[PDB]
């Protein structure tokens, strides 16, 4: 007949053994994930430009 | 406050509407900017347009962690808690204190007469990240209820093949470090979401020499974890397998929180159609 | 489903499979129940009528 | 275990149809649409 | 004056008494209606704070694409921008040169907002009701009627208590609670 | 105008309504006198805010109290905090506010729980 | 009690009357016509009415066909041609060059009448007399007249080709 | 690219997108020029050409 679904996978011993080596080796080349913390002259005209923008944006602000 | 939440929750919703009328409008500006790099022919609408070729300055100076998390993925390690279903049962408790055991930031929580809607109120004004809710079936830990709170998303998971730790064996205790993680074979965007919300739902930041591994890998679109200990030998590291094993399936996502029941489905596992044994993730 | 097995094996060895209605809808057999001795539970992917009537095809 | 076997074959078989099909038309397409449109060039020139 | 006939027309064809080429669709006008605002003052100096800003972005533009400086300083200003509440999308910087309108700014003043959180009917009752003294911000109440709020006072607006105003509210819900004397 | 005044009492799950005003001094509970209220371990709770303050008080005014949902106990919280809060409340409006104040030290030195109720909601650590 | 809330008189402009661009502010239905079928044009037997245009005064000459011959020739019955004094202000203006087709196309043979419309647009012209009156046949070699006058019922156009003329929608030529 | 700045900047990108434009599009809606009243510019003109 037709049937319709994937049965729940039988979890047996090879199926753990490639979960174990795959693990193994990850920890072998030890490249397992993780959230890691988030961490955190020029020119004569273009220093000019710098401070007239800079002093009319405080005074905006 | 929770008018605070209830406008914002409008925002959010504006923006996103924003974001999909300017997906084109992204493509037009990188295409611009591929033109600009190289000299080439314009094609015919931005060819004929004259307010993008006006306003491309601002455009040229413009320019991934999911949105719901993105301003505290990787500062405030977030906090969870656990929480059993009604009138709870006596395995099922066990289990769920297994799964606070599991996770570090956890704490438990006995449910007998709550609510859903007033719970999480509670647990939004108390101030908490993440929260899990555990269903069973006569003994047997059968679903679970992921959410994250400040108007975040929810996955529900079906979960089977579980052996509590005692059952396994009359062993000790666990070590409760910082633990790590592995991610096999994940696709696509789906799994992309999942990978960020349970990797936003471990603790954050650890160590370079933490001795705990907590794997997760997609078998066939039933996603497996195994929990194991490690000692670094020289040439064949040792694992030793600790806290519980059980084979953990999706069935739905929704992008509210869990006491809406109608938030915007962004998946929904289809069943009785006819590509259903046929494909992957679907 | 009530009339579809005579015994609750025979429904178990029929379990998990594919069935759709004469109105034109789908859904699946999963479990036989106890208390009667052929019925067996189902999932439609919508509501289904009383006067509706069950087929499942087989070779 | 039976509904996993047969299955997994059904999806085999599916696959194997529709990779077959495929390339039978394309064949055909690209290579007798060279033929009927150098017929063109040259009938436009007779 | 006439409606002048033909010839007369066709010598006097550039002269208007009403609208001038300087006032330039009567725009403080039509605005000031639409929002029912006070001043002409008020337009003006809105105005000017309109044209400032986009001096910034001129000059912002004028500077090279790819300086850190111009990035985090463009950023910034999108966010004091976005908090202020007077222009809509954070992402678009064109939208920074463009959207920005006096129309915008007045419209993130006080009675807009009471029309926006149906608080009052229209706008025009919502000066009435703020000048005459029964919508307060948070602790304090409001008598100048121009006040500009961000979103985070947005969240924070509301009728005073004992008000007369929310005693019909309740009353209509049936739910006068008068220990508090609402 | 007839000058009454209208309050609101509330346990878990119980709504009291309690209406006051001017009469000829009485009580009246879902359309049945307040000899009659059923628990007769609680009614003697239910008594307590006017064995507090006294019994001219009612002598002079008209209660009419309303009250939907909860159980038994739930109920007669309710009531109690319903008949507190529109007392203090007609003082307010209509007689002195030292006979206002005097009226709530009384009631609060007793038990808060008259003039507010508590909503429990939980602490998640 | 002064009322609350006023507001300095202004002047509106999406509401006044005094502005000039503020100042500008029983069905009709054109039966079919008796004369005519579904597409038969039941009216018109010998002899015929043409209307000569500058395109084919033109192509006329340019081919070297007499006028009057020619149409006989075409029509195989009796025919009479017209032109309208807007076309003759065409040719005209076309000037210098074409006088000698103008002189030709002056023959009294050809009764021309008169038209009062401003502006020569002969086009124009043409088609509002024939959507008029549905018995003219018209003669021309303008692509997009041809166009319009197919595109109307019941009206037989006529150009040159090769070195004689045709008709287009005549039910009866032979 | 990097030390252009300013109104240099801005013209050389007005006249990139100009030729980038002109090799595909319409002439009319590519170069559009700007308006000006008729005595004015018909003398602008003729000082330019003087
Ligand atoms: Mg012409
Ligand atoms: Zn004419």
């Amino acid at each position: 007949f037709d049937r319709t679904a994937k049965p729940v996978p039988v979890i047996t011993s090879e199926v753990t053994e490639s979960l174990e080596d795959m693990i193994r080796r990850r920890i072998q080349d030890s490249n397992f994930d993780d959230l890691q913390r988030r961490t955190l002259a020029l020119s004569e005209e273009l220093q000019k430009a710098h401070s007239e923008i800079s002093e009319l944006y405080a005074n905006l602000v | 406050m929770l008018r605070r939440q209830a406008r914002e929750r409008r925002e959010y919703l504006y923006r996103k509407a924003q974001e999909l009328q300017d997906s084109q409008l992204q493509q037009k500006r990188q295409i611009i900017k591929q033109a600009l790099a190289q000299g080439k022919p314009l094609p015919k609408e931005l060819a004929e347009d004259e307010s993008l070729q006006k306003d491309f300055r601002y455009d040229q100076s413009l320019k991934q962690v999911d949105d719901e998390y993105a301003a505290t993925s990787g500062i405030m390690d977030p906090r969870i808690i656990v929480t059993t279903s009604r009138d709870p049962s006596t395995r099922l408790s066990q289990f769920a204190k297994e799964i606070k055991l599991l996770f570090p930031n956890a704490v438990r929580l006995n449910r007998g007469n709550y609510v859903m809607p007033n719970l999480v109120d509670a647990c939004k004004k108390s101030g908490t990240t993440d929260l899990v809710v555990l269903h069973e079936h006569r003994g047997v830990p059968t679903s679970l209820t992921i959410s994250h709170f400040p108007h975040g998303p929810t996955a529900q998971f079906s979960l089977h093949n579980v052996v509590m730790r005692h059952d396994i064996i009359n062993a000790g205790n666990q070590s409760e470090v910082n633990p790590h993680l592995i991610f096999d074979n994940f696709t696509t965007a789906l799994g992309k979401r999942v990978v960020c919300i349970l990797k936003h739902l471990f603790n954050a930041g650890p160590k370079k020499d933490s001795e705990r591994v907590i794997t997760f890998a997609n078998r066939g679109d039933f996603i497996s974890v195994r929990q194991h200990v490690y000692v670094r030998t020289r040439e064949g590291v040792e694992i030793a397998e600790v806290g519980p094993r059980f084979e953990m399936r999706l069935f739905e996502l929704r992008l509210g929180t869990l006491e809406n029941k109608d938030a915007d489905v962004e998946w929904q596992l289809r069943r009785f159609i006819r590509t259903a044994n046929k494909k992957d993730y679907l | 489903i009530k009339d579809m097995f005579s015994s609750a094996m025979e429904v178990a060895r029929f379990e998990g499979a594919q069935i759709k209605t004469v109105s034109g809808i789908r859904g699946e057999i999963k479990r036989a129940l106890s208390k009667p001795e052929g019925h067996y539970r189902a999932a439609f992917e919508d509501k289904i009528l009383m006067s509706d009537i069950v087929i499942l095809r087989s070779w | 275990f039976e509904a996993r076997q047969r299955i997994e074959e059904k999806n085999k078989e599916s696959s194997d149809y529709h990779a077959k099909m495929a390339h039978i038309v394309n064949t055909i397409n690209t290579e007798e649409g060279a033929e009927k449109n150098k017929y063109e060039r040259e009938r436009k020139l007779r | 004056v006439r409606k002048l006939k033909h010839h007369e027309q066709k010598l006097l064809k550039k002269v208007d008494f009403l609208e001038w080429k300087q006032d330039q669709g009567h725009r403080d006008t039509q605005v000031m209606r639409t929002y029912h605002i006070q001043n002409r003052e008020d337009y003006h100096k809105y105005n000017r704070i309109c044209g400032d800003i986009r001096r910034l972005a001129n000059k912002l533009s004028l500077l090279p694409p790819t300086d850190p400086f111009r990035r985090k300083h463009e950023q910034l200003l999108l966010d004091k921008l976005y908090a202020m509440g007077v222009l809509t999308t954070k992402s678009k910087i064109s939208d920074l040169e463009n959207k920005v309108t006096v129309s915008a700014i007045c419209r993130r003043r006080l009675p807009v907002i009471m029309h926006r959180l149906k608080m009052a009917e229209t706008i025009q009752d919502a000066v009435k009701f703020i000048e005459q003294g029964h919508v307060r911000v948070g602790p304090n109440l409001i008598n100048d009627p121009a006040y500009l709020v961000t979103r985070n006072m947005e969240d924070y607006v509301t009728w005073v208590d004992n008000s007369k105003i929310k005693k019909t509210l309740l009353r209509y819900r049936n739910q006068i609670d008068d220990f508090d004397f609402s | 105008a007839v000058p009454s005044v209208q309050t609101f009492g509330k346990k878990k799950s119980a709504t009291a309504v309690a209406h006051v005003k001017a009469g000829k001094g009485l009580i009246k509970v879902n359309g049945s006198p307040i000899t009659l209220v059923e628990p007769e371990i609680l009614r003697f709770k239910v008594y307590e805010p006017l064995l507090l303050v006294g019994l001219d008080k009612f002598s002079n005014i008209d209660i009419r109290v309303r009250v939907t949902g909860g159980g038994h106990v739930s109920q007669v919280y309710a009531i109690r905090q319903a008949i507190a809060k529109g007392l203090v409340a007609y003082h307010q409006k209509y007689v002195d506010e030292q006979s206002k104040n005097e009226l709530k030290k009384a009631f609060t030195s007793y038990d808060r729980t008259l003039l507010i109720a508590d909503s429990r909601r939980p602490e998640p650590k | 009690t002064r009322k609350f809330g006023l507001v300095k008189r202004t002047l509106n402009t999406k509401k006044d009357q005094r502005l000039k661009k503020n100042q500008e502010n029983t069905r009709n239905i054109p039966q079919v016509s008796s004369a005519l079928f579904f597409q038969y044009n039941q009216a018109i037997k010998p002899p015929y009415q043409v209307l000569i245009d500058t395109n084919f005064i033109n192509f006329s000459i340019q081919k070297k066909v007499d006028i009057v011959r020619g149409m006989m020739d075409c029509l195989l019955a009796k025919c009479n041609p017209l032109i309208t004094d807007c076309v003759m202000a065409e040719l005209e203006k076309l000037g210098p060059k074409y006088r000698i087709a103008l002189k030709l196309a002056r023959d009294p043979r050809i009764k021309r009448l008169s038209c009062s419309h401003k502006g020569t647009y002969a086009d124009d012209c043409l088609v509002h007399r024939v959507l008029q009156h549905k018995c003219y046949i018209v003669a021309t070699n303008d692509a997009g007249l041809k166009q319009r006058i197919r595109k109307i019922p019941g009206i037989p156009l006529m150009s040159v080709g090769g070195h004689a003329y045709v008709i287009e929608k005549l039910p009866d030529v032979f | 690219d990097d030390q252009v700045i300013g109104k240099a900047r801005s013209r050389t990108l007005e006249m990139r997108l100009n030729r980038l434009s002109r090799v595909n599009g319409h002439q009319d809606k590519i170069n559009k020029l700007e308006k000006v009243p008729m005595h004015i510019r018909r003398g602008m003109i003729d000082k330019h050409v003087k």
